[PDB]
């Protein structure tokens, strides 16, 4: 109960919709023998389903008027009420991987311009070079903020313009 | 015409922030607003176009006429 | 709160603040006639007289919505 | 010289004379994080102070832990010793951490400026006569003066030994604390309790018999 | 076969190997971790 | 100069060492233009002088027992009959507000838009201490230092009242009644966690 | 000089042998700059003089039987009616604290920020002993030595009261009543193990 909401372990339309889905799976399950793999598959679907509802209520996800897990994307309402795993943890779990791919792709382009013809090595990726920058870019925020302090991250007004 | 009031040619040009925040400030805009019509038309369509939405955003929520927000197609 | 004192004294106040205090800070087909010593013609008086009346009508109105809650 | 892998090419930013003049230089940088020289100099200051806080920390975990399992103390486990000693105390933890960050923050922000400019706090008129002894040494991370009461610094030989002994006991203690956290999540017992469990049965009681080296 | 490894190191071939890597990694994780809507522990 | 505010830091070149209250404290480079700095040296003193008068009036009410600084304008609402030294003054809000608008702008317009001076030589020095010969920059330094303390302390009154709702001496007695339980962390405002 | 404090040790070059109370005892090199040392020679004497006045007031209370030094500010809390020689003084805490803030800063500001001298020649020598001719550095040495003893002894009062909770003479009588069972080891504070 943060913004008119309720815990999904406490709401009833959530549990009503769980019983709605398991009803649809079981009336689909009835057409098969109890040994048959079209019934082994559906009972494995249920145990993935029933554990999914158990795990969403375990994490304390917020339901509402429709009985669905609602997310809270604000720190200070997720840090305070124990919901940083909804948005506030994957907003840095993403931005680690995002700037990682950016930094590896940056370092591959920076370390290819001092060559004979760098356009050839954007077709033919230097795999012993590219994987070497791939592994060693794992501390990229530790390397970027040191490059941020110099002035070597931002190229100056050598950049190309039209008519300022 | 009466000696009191503000001149537009001294409010734009004199609002230049120090330490080069906004270049030379608003210096010299007045002869490029007064002489240019497309600048005057572009400001007017920017202002009227936002206070046309402001008409629309404030008449479904705050219906100003009687038995509106009961006539639904209106 | 009084009908005739407050609106008279407020205009008397604001025809003195531009007359004795804000004289030089305001100064930074011939109707401007400086016959008071630093140009206090009817154009300047009706500017400080519009401020003198309007704040005086604001005081008498705030004194009469049953009272103050400030 | 004495690399962490004897067959590896040591990266070239650990073989410069401003990097081979450094304690704990075993050629170990498989991410290249200290290729920039001031970034090496900044991370060298991060390693000295992550390790000295860990050596003080680990000696605040096992030394009152070994001297509890042997009797003559009643200090509880380190993951529960924050819960106790606040009732044998006077402030809330909020009222105690804020005075902590004031006291620690005055120190750390002076070490910050001495890293930025060595001999910052040795300028006259900073302190009340005490600022004279705060120029550090010719190399940073090793202040001396009032931080060396016993006077071990003034040798110039046996000195790289005390450097490299500090770092190696320091790096071992950082792995010890990364130990202590991990051997509290995985089994919930004490670190000396995990040492007692491994000594009474080495060949069955380890991290191969819990759910964290899971296949 | 050095020329054959250049072909394996072109742009679309590394793209179709790395995308089978990255999808095939996320497919195996989403098998052994069924339906991660929220970061649990 | 006489100070460095963070020892080891370089000094900003646009702060002259002759100026009273100087430490080289401008991390924003907020006074790099000389006209902006000249307006700021005027405005720091006047903020400092009015706060020294402000923080003394906030203390001397509680030192003399007349409620606190927050409750002294609680007669214009929820009653009337304003006091000063216990003595009644029969003014409502809407009259003295007009009195302090005309008379204060009459003193502002003589001060502000009649120059830019902040240490006026003459009638504002009755006894005579700073004749601008030698003892000027020393006493100007003390007017800044006691003034900067007052501006902090008034900001330490508003934030203290926004947090706890108690006055200066009314909670200084509480910090002395409980040194570890009556500080800025026991309320769930200044430290949220 | 007149002493070595650890025989066989070299002397620090930044401690002049002319100075009263010198032994060459600065293992931290804590006074290597001359302005820092000059402030310290001012501050050691004043710490020494106030502690000699401090340790005498802590003893003469128990020598005259008025509780101890720790319990003399136990009237501002838990009661009132402060005593001195048994005589009442009708001052509460909040008045004399304001008296000793104004009057003491009035004596500090005449002392501290009006120079840097620590042996003022003139009105602070009523009878006249050190006229700075020959007997000066001898008696300045004794003012240091009795002063350094007092600063140790006051630190030996706070740590003794933090450990045992008893006063100076109240436990000196106990060390004389039990020489081997009333020392700093029988309490489980100064030695934690045995
Ligand atoms: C558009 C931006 C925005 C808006 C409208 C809000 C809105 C709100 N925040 Mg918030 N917040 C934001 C960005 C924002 N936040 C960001 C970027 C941070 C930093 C990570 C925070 C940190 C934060 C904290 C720490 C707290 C809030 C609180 C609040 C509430 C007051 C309100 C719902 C507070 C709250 O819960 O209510 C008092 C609270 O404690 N927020
Ligand atoms: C956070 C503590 C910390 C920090 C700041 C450093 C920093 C450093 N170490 Mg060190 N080290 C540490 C812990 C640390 N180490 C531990 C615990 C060990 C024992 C395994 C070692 C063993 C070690 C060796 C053997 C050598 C170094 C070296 C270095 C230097 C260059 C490597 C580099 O760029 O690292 C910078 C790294 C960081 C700033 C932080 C990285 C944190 C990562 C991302 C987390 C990793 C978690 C882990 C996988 C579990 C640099 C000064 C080399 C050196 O001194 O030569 C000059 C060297 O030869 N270290
Ligand atoms: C509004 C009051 C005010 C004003 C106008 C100034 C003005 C000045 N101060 Mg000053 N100062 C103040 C309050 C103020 N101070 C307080 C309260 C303190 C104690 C914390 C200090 C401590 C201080 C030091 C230690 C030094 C100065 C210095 C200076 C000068 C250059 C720095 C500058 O450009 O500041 C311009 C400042 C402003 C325009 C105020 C901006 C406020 C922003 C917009 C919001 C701040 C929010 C606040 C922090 C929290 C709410 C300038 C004359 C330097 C100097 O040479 O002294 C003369 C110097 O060394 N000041
Ligand atoms: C009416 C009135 C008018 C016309 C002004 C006008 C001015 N004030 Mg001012 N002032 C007023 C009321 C007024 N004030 C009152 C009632 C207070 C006390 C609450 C102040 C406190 C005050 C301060 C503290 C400062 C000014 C400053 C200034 C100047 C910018 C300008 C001349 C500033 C100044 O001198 O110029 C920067 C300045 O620092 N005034
Ligand atoms: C706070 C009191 C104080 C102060 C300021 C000094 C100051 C001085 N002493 Mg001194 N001393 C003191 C107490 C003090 N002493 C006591 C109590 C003893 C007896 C144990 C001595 C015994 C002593 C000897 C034997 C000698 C000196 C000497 C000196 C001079 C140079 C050493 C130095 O830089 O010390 C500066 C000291 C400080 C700034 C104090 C730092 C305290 C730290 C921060 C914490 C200490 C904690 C404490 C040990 C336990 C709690 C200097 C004038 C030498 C000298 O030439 O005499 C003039 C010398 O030979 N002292
Ligand atoms: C309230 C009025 C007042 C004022 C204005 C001063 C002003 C002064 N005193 Mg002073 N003094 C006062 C009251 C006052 N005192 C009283 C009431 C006593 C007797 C209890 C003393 C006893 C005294 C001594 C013994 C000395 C001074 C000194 C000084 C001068 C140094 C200024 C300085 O360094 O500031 C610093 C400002 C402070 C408030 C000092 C900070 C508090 C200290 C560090 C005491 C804490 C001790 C504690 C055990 C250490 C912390 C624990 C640590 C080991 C971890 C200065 C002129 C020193 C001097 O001559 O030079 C000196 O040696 N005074
Ligand atoms: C600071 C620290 C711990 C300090 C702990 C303290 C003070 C504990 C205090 C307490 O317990 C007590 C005393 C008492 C308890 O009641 C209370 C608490 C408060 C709980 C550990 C550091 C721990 C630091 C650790 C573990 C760092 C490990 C880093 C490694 C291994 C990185 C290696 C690399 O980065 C390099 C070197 C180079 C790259 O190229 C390659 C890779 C491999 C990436
Ligand atoms: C805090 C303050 C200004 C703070 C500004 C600071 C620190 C700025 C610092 C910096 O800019 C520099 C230096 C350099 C930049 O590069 C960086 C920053 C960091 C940005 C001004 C307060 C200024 C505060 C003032 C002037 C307060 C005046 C209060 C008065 C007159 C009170 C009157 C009353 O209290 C009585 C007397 C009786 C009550 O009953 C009734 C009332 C009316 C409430
Ligand atoms: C111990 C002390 C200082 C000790 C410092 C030492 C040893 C430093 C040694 C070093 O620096 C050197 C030399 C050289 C460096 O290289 C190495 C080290 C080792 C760092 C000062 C105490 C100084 C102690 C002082 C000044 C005590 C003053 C006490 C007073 C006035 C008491 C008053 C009362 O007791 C009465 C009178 C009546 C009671 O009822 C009420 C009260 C109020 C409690
Ligand atoms: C191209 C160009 C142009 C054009 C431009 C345009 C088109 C613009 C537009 C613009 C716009 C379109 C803008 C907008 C703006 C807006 C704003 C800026 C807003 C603000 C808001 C506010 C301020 C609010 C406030 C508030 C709130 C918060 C709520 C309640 C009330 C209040 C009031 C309080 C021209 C012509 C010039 C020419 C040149 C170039
Ligand atoms: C003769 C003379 C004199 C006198 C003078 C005077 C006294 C003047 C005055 C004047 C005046 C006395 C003026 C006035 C003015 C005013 C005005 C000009 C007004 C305006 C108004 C308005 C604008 C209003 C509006 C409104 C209304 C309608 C109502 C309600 C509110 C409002 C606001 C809406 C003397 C003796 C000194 C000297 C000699 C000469
Ligand atoms: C270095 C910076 C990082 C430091 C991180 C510090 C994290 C530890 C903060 C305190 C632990 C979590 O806090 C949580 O347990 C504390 C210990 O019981 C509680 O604190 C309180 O708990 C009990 C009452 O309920 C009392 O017995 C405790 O004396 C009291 O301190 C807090 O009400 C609770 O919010």
């Amino acid at each position: 109960d943060i913004a008119g909401l309720t815990p999904c372990s406490e709401s009833k339309a959530y549990a009503k919709l769980e019983k709605k889905e398991l009803k649809t799976l079981e009336k689909r399950l009835k057409q098969y023998e109890a040994d048959s793999a079209p019934a082994v598959a559906l009972k494995a679907t249920m145990e993935r389903t029933k554990a999914r509802f158990a795990n969403y209520a375990k994490a304390g996800l917020l339901c509402g008027n429709d009985g669905l897990p609602h997310l809270i994307a604000d720190p200070g309402l997720a840090l305070k009420y124990g919901h940083a795993g909804e948005v506030f943890i994957p907003t840095f779990g993403f931005l680690y991987v995002a700037g990682y791919i950016g930094y590896v792709g940056r370092q591959y382009l920076i370390a290819v311009k001092g060559e004979a013809k760098p356009t050839d090595k954007e077709i033919i990726i230097d795999v012993p070079l590219a994987t070497k920058l791939a592994w060693q870019g794992a501390g990229w925020p530790l390397a970027a903020v040191q490059e941020l302090q110099r002035g070597t991250l931002l190229e100056k007004e050598e950049n190309i313009t039209v008519s300022p | 015409n009466f000696g009191i009031g503000h001149r537009m040619q001294a409010i734009l040009e004199a609002h230049t922030p120090p330490s080069g925040s906004l270049g030379a400030g608003h210096k010299g805009l007045f002869d490029t607003v007064n002489n240019s019509l497309h600048f005057q038309l572009g400001l007017a369509l920017a202002s009227v176009g936002t206070i046309t939405s402001l008409v629309a955003q404030h008449m479904y929520s705050l219906p100003p006429y009687a038995f509106q927000a009961i006539d639904f197609t209106t | 709160l009084d009908p005739q004192i407050v609106i008279s004294g407020s205009t008397a106040a604001f025809l003195a603040i531009g007359r004795f205090v804000f004289l030089g800070y305001q100064r930074r087909s011939t109707i401007f006639a400086t016959n008071d010593p630093a140009g206090f013609n009817i154009i300047d008086v009706a500017g400080w007289g519009a401020l003198g009346h309007a704040v005086g009508f604001a005081v008498l109105a705030i004194n009469s919505l049953q009272g103050a809650n400030l | 010289r004495q690399s962490w892998l004897p067959g590896s090419q040591i990266p070239a930013h650990l073989d410069t004379p401003a990097a081979q003049a450094l304690a704990g230089n075993f050629g170990f940088d498989p991410l290249g994080l200290g290729k920039d020289p001031v970034a090496l100099r900044w991370y060298q200051q991060a390693e000295l102070i992550h390790c000295r806080t860990a050596m003080a920390g680990v000696a605040g975990i096992l030394i009152p832990g070994l001297l509890t399992k042997a009797g003559a103390l009643n200090v509880p486990e380190w993951y529960d010793a924050g819960k106790v000693a606040i009732e044998n105390s006077f402030a809330p933890w909020g009222s105690l951490l804020a005075v902590q960050l004031f006291l620690c923050g005055f120190v750390e922000a002076k070490r910050w400026q001495d890293i930025r400019k060595p001999g910052s706090q040795g300028e006259p008129g900073s302190f009340l006569g005490f600022e004279a002894s705060l120029k550090g040494t010719s190399e940073l991370g090793y202040p001396g003066g009032p931080f060396d009461p016993l006077g071990l610094s003034k040798e110039a030989d046996k000195w790289a030994d005390w450097k490299l002994k500090e770092v190696k006991n320091g790096r071992l203690a950082m792995l010890a604390f990364l130990g202590f956290v991990a051997q509290k999540y995985a089994t919930g017992a004490g670190p000396v309790d995990n040492l007692a469990a491994h000594l009474k049965d080495p060949w069955h009681v380890n991290y191969a018999t819990n759910g964290v080296s899971l296949p | 076969m050095k020329d054959f490894t250049t072909y394996l190191s072109t742009a679309p071939v590394i793209a179709t190997i790395w995308f089978t890597f990255t999808a095939g990694l996320l497919i195996e994780i989403n098998r052994y971790f069924p339906d991660p809507l929220v970061f649990s522990f | 100069k006489a100070g460095n505010w963070l020892p080891g830091s370089d000094a900003p070149a646009w702060l002259p060492d002759d100026l009273p209250g100087n430490y080289g404290f401008d991390p924003l480079s907020l006074g790099k233009e000389p006209a902006s700095l000249k307006r700021f040296t005027e405005s720091e003193v006047i903020h400092g002088r009015w706060a020294m008068l402000g923080v003394a009036g906030s203390l001397a009410v509680e030192l003399l027992g007349y409620g606190n600084w927050y409750d002294a304008p609680l007669w214009a609402v929820n009653g009337g009959k304003a006091t000063w030294f216990g003595i009644e003054v029969p003014f409502d809000l809407n009259a003295l507000l007009a009195f302090e608008f005309v008379a204060m702008a009459a003193a502002e317009g003589q001060r502000g838009d009649a120059g830019g001076v902040v240490y006026p030589g003459g009638a504002f020095d009755p006894l005579g201490f700073a004749k601008d010969s030698s003892k000027s920059g020393e006493l100007k330094l003390k007017e800044i230092k006691n003034g900067r303390l007052a501006m902090v302390a008034f900001l330490g009154f508003v934030a203290q009242h926004a947090a706890t709702g108690k006055g200066p001496i009314a909670a200084l007695g509480e910090h002395l009644a409980n040194p570890w339980g009556a500080n800025f962390a026991t309320n769930g405002i200044s430290v949220p966690f």
